[PDB]
């Protein structure tokens, strides 16, 4: 039940990297893993990568394994994207979405590849 | 060979009195791998126990003592080592009683026993 | 100081963990190994300083690091984390005893005294190439599956009254827990199924405190004996921890250790009539491990029955400081680490060499 | 590696018509997978969960099953709000990887 | 010995030491020897304290041979002399508050 929130649109130069990022709101945000998924114009849900909360572990597509960075703040129950070397190919609709691990706090956690709660999607172009 | 682990308990004096005894009789004639891996630990465990005692049995020559299991010496007992009398010490304790008693002085026993088995060498050589 | 070798009955076809290891880790046990007795020997045996238990510490290290791998590994470096993904398959996990073994030249001694607590002379002393086999079975409060004092429940404390180590106590009895998961109930919360019933004979509970206690008294003989809970610490202390196959299972150990014994009598159990002592269990897929600072993630559980047996066999307990306590003693069963438990299993054993020169005075003079 | 092929995402359908939608992998997949519903400018709803699951809040009437490479989404008495592009997503690597399929709509 | 002093309801990290690097059991204690935080292998384990709720540890520290004792929201009250148990040697420092 994470009100995950979208943040703003993006535009940057080719070779440069961006970072995006989303907000959970109103639960636990240990309780929840978080993916990306790039909506490139033309494709399909694109997947980014995955990061786990209790353990802060992330994967990413082997496409992106050297240009992309998942992180998140323990704090702000923010969840985070980094790319860098950006090209025009990489001109998408970005978001995150959710995934309920109950009782992740006391070591319950499943990682399950279900993605609930979703945000709305940023655009991210180059220019 | 250490048929003398049965010994333990009894006294220094008790131990040379049953070899002895035992002397005078013996001398007077009076589920594969479980068994091939034990078959061969067994032989190292022997093959080892005969190489170790030809190899102490030669190393003892250092002190004139070779090819011995007993053997006496020209070295007297300094006394500061221990004070005891010798029917105190062989009849009241065991061996390892008596190793403990004594294994702080047995590298000054054992150097002792090097020079005196070279004096003695020497002696001889001159003479001849 | 030698390197002792392992040795087990394996069978090597069941892909089970255990018997994989062993099947190239050791050899088949020995099928007539012999034993002798000593006479008058005394030989003093420490139990706290017998190096046979880091060498058994290491063969286990291995055993798991080769066996229940972790989806997640975390490694804490200093103060970097390194991150170690690995497959996740389940694997048969069932403990095998081993046998551990001297090298040519080497043998062990046995502590063959019943009343012995360790840390001191024992009056019966006999001489092997292999101890008995060993379960190396993982777990805290609790210890299970190991062997059984020969009358009564000894205490072999390093220290009684030093409050910074352990009791354990082992028993002249085995108490059986059973433990198993509530099978076909699948339950899931939303924004159960990981859950486990564990079963205790109440009249065994109460006969193994009451001669616990009795030992306790004689230790502190103007004191009242009371049990409590943990003060506090990691969940693998605080709940006892176990695991079967590849479940790692906590349980709520409050329901066995609320007593307070004086006149050898508590009441704690209102002659409940549930002959039960139940405790709440769950299945943990993130844990702390136990070899050496660290956490480990393992994948969800199977989806069917899992059922542990087993046998209680000691109590890992300590005591509290005391020192501003009036008239009462307060134990808690939170605590322990593997190399307690190897402690509690290899107390009696101990590895010599001879040294067959020895010098002695006497009366002859080597003619010269 | 492990790849989705969907159906020819052209998908003729009347409302009111039982619609059949597919997902075949490449490699062998449990019952790990997610069917989604997307519509223009909004999320990819999950509707589907573990292959046949009702993720919640999901009509009766878009149910599905499947195993190993072979993996069907029917949508019973089909409802205009429903002439959505689905998705079919695998998941059952680890460490993850995740086949996040391809997208197929329905029409009239 | 050592005397540290804090303020209040601020953190406070005492320590003991070992030259070697094996992650040796150690314990922490009051004056009054209760035990009040201690490491059993790779757990941390706590003792019926005042402190249970305060204390804690740097368990990435433990095979430095650094096993410190962390004290947060300290109370007036925890002002006591902290005797660390490290091999066989004893080390300590006063907490004033
Ligand atoms: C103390 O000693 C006792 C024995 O002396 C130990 O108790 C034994 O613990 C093991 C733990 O698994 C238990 O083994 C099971 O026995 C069942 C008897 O038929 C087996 O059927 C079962 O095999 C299945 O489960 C395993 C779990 O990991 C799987 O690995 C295995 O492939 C089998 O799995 C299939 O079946 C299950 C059924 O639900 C299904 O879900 C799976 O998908 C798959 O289809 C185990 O072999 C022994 O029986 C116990 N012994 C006794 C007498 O009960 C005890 O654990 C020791 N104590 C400690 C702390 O170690
Ligand atoms: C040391 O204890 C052992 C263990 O009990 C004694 O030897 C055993 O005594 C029982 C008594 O019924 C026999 O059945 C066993 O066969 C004996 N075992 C062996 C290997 O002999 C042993 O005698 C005791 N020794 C001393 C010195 O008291
Ligand atoms: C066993 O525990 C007792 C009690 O905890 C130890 O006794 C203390 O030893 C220290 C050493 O200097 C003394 O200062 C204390 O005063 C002793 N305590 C009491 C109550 O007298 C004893 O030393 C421990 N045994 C060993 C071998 O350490
Ligand atoms: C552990 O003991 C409890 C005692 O209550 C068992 O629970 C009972 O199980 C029977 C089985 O039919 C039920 O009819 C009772 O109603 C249960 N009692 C309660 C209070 O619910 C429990 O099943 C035992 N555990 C195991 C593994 O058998
Ligand atoms: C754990 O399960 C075992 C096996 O089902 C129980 O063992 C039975 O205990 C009763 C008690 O008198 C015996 O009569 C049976 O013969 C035992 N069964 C077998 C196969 O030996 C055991 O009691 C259970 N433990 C607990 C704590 O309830
Ligand atoms: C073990 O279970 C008991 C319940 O049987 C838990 O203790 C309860 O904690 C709540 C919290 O407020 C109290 O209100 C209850 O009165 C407590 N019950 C008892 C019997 O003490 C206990 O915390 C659990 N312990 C662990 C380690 O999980
Ligand atoms: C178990 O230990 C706890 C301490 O952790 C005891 O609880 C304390 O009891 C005193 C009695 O007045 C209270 O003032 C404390 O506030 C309690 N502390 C906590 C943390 O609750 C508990 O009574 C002990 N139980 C047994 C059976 O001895
Ligand atoms: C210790 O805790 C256990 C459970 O947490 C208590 O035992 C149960 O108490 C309920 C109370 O109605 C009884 O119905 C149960 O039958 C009891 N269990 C058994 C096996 O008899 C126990 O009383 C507590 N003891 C103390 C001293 O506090
Ligand atoms: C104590 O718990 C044990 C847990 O096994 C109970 O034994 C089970 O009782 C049910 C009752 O129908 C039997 O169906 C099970 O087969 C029993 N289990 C075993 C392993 O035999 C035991 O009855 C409980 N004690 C009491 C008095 O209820
Ligand atoms: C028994 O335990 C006590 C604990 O202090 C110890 O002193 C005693 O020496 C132990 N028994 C033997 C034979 O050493
Ligand atoms: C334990 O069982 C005995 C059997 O007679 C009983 O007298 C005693 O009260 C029971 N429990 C306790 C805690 O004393
Ligand atoms: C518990 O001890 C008894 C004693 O004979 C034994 O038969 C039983 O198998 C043991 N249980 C376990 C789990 O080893």
């Amino acid at each position: 039940q994470v009100q995950l929130l979208e943040s703003g649109a993006e535009v940057k130069k080719p070779g440069s990297s961006v970072k995006v990022s989303c907000k959970a709101s109103g639960d636990t945000f240990i309780r929840y893993s978080f993916t990306w998924v790039r909506q490139a114009p033309g494709q399909g849900l694109e997947w980014m990568g995955r990061i786990i909360t209790i353990l802060d572990v992330a994967h990413y597509a082997p496409h992106l394994q050297g240009r992309v960075t998942i992180t998140a703040d323990k704090s702000t129950s923010t969840v985070y994207l980094e790319l860098r070397n950006l090209r025009s190919d990489d001109t998408a609709v970005y978001f995150c979405a959710g995934v309920y691990e109950g009782e992740a706090d006391e070591g319950e956690y499943d990682n399950n590849g279900f993605l609930k709660h979703w945000g709305q999607g940023t655009l991210v172009t180059v220019t | 060979i250490l048929g003398f682990l049965g010994a333990a308990g009894s006294t220094m004096g008790a131990a040379s009195m049953a070899l002895t005894v035992q002397a005078r009789l013996l001398l007077s004639g009076i589920h594969m791998l479980q068994l091939t891996v034990w078959g061969i630990k067994q032989l190292q465990a022997r093959v080892l126990a005969v190489e170790r005692y030809l190899r102490d049995q030669q190393l003892l020559g250092i002190w004139g003592c070779s090819g011995k299991i007993i053997c006496c010496t020209n070295v007297p007992w300094n006394d500061s080592w221990s004070n005891k009398t010798i029917n105190e010490i062989w009849d009241n304790m065991t061996w390892m009683q008596w190793e403990k008693e004594i294994d702080n002085y047995t590298q000054h026993i054992y150097t002792l026993l090097e020079v005196s088995q070279i004096q003695q060498e020497k002696n001889e050589q001159e003479l001849l | 100081t030698t390197t002792l070798f392992c040795a087990s009955d394996a069978k090597a076809y069941d892909t089970e963990v255990h018997n994989v290891w062993a099947t190239h880790a050791c050899v088949p046990t020995d099928p007539n190994p012999q034993e002798i007795v000593l006479g008058n020997v005394t030989e003093n045996f420490n139990m706290w300083k017998n190096n046979m238990v880091e060498q058994m510490h290491e063969d286990i290290i291995s055993l798991w690091d080769q066996s229940l791998k972790p989806c997640v590994k975390l490694t804490p470096l200093c103060c970097n984390t390194s991150v170690i993904t690995q497959a996740c398959p389940k694997v048969s996990f069932e403990p095998i005893p081993i046998h551990y073994c001297a090298p040519a030249g080497f043998a062990i001694l046995k502590c063959n005294s019943k009343t012995f607590n360790g840390s001191g002379p024992c009056t019966n002393v006999s001489t092997v190439q292999c101890t008995h086999g060993i379960r190396p079975v993982v777990s805290t409060q609790l210890l299970l599956n190991g062997s059984l004092a020969e009358e009564e429940i000894v205490i072999r404390s390093e220290n009684i009254t030093d409050n910074a180590k352990t009791i354990i106590v082992q028993l002249n009895e085995a108490v059986e827990i059973n433990c198993t998961r509530p099978n076909n109930n699948t339950r899931k919360s939303i924004h159960n199924i990981r859950q486990a019933h564990c079963n205790i004979s109440k009249a065994r509970w109460n006969e193994t405190l009451g001669q616990i206690v009795a030992k306790l008294e004689e230790q502190f003989p103007n004191k009242t004996i009371i049990f409590n809970h943990s003060s506090g610490g990691d969940p693998e202390i605080v709940t006892h921890s176990f695991n079967c196959g590849g479940e790692f299972f906590y349980c709520n150990t409050t329901p066995l250790f609320n007593s307070t014994w004086n006149n050898t009598r508590t009441d704690d159990y209102p002659t409940g009539g549930e002959q039960n002592i139940t405790l709440q269990c769950r299945i943990k897929q993130i844990i702390n491990m136990w070899q050496g600072v660290g956490k480990a993630m393992y994948a969800p559980p199977i989806r069917g029955q899992i059922r542990c047996s087993s046998n209680i066999t000691g109590l890992l307990l300590t005591r509290d400081g005391g020192r501003d306590q009036n008239g009462t003693e307060t134990f808690r069963p939170g605590g322990g680490n593997m190399r307690d438990n190897w402690r509690s299993e290899l107390y009696k054993y101990k590895v010599v060499k001879i040294e067959p020169l020895g010098i002695a005075p006497t009366a002859c003079k080597r003619r010269v | 590696e492990l790849e989705l092929t969907q159906s020819p995402a052209t998908l003729s359908v009347s409302p009111g018509e039982r619609a059949t939608l597919s997902c075949r992998a490449s490699e062998s997949v449990s019952s790990d997978l997610a069917w989604y519903q997307q519509k223009p400018g909004q999320a990819p709803r999950l509707l589907i969960y573990g292959a046949s699951t009702r993720a919640t809040g999901v009509p009766a009437r878009f149910s599905g099953s499947g195993s190993g490479a072979e993996f069907t989404l029917t949508i019973s008495s089909l409802q205009s709000e429903d002439f959505a592009v689905y998705y079919c997503q695998q998941y059952n690597n680890w460490p993850p990887r995740y086949t996040f399929g391809q997208g197929t709509r329905l029409e009239i | 010995k050592k005397v540290v002093l804090g303020k209040k309801g601020d953190t406070v990290e005492l320590t003991c030491t070992a030259s070697q690097k094996k992650s040796i059991q150690f314990h922490w204690k009051n004056s009054n020897q209760i035990k009040i935080l201690g490491n059993q292998g790779s757990f941390l384990t706590k003792g019926p304290s005042k402190l249970n709720d305060r204390a804690d540890s740097r368990r990435s520290l433990w095979d430095q041979g650094n096993f410190p004792l962390i004290i947060k929201n300290l109370k007036i009250e925890d002002s006591d002399t902290y005797i660390c148990e490290v091999e066989d040697q004893k080390e300590e420092v006063q907490l004033l508050v």
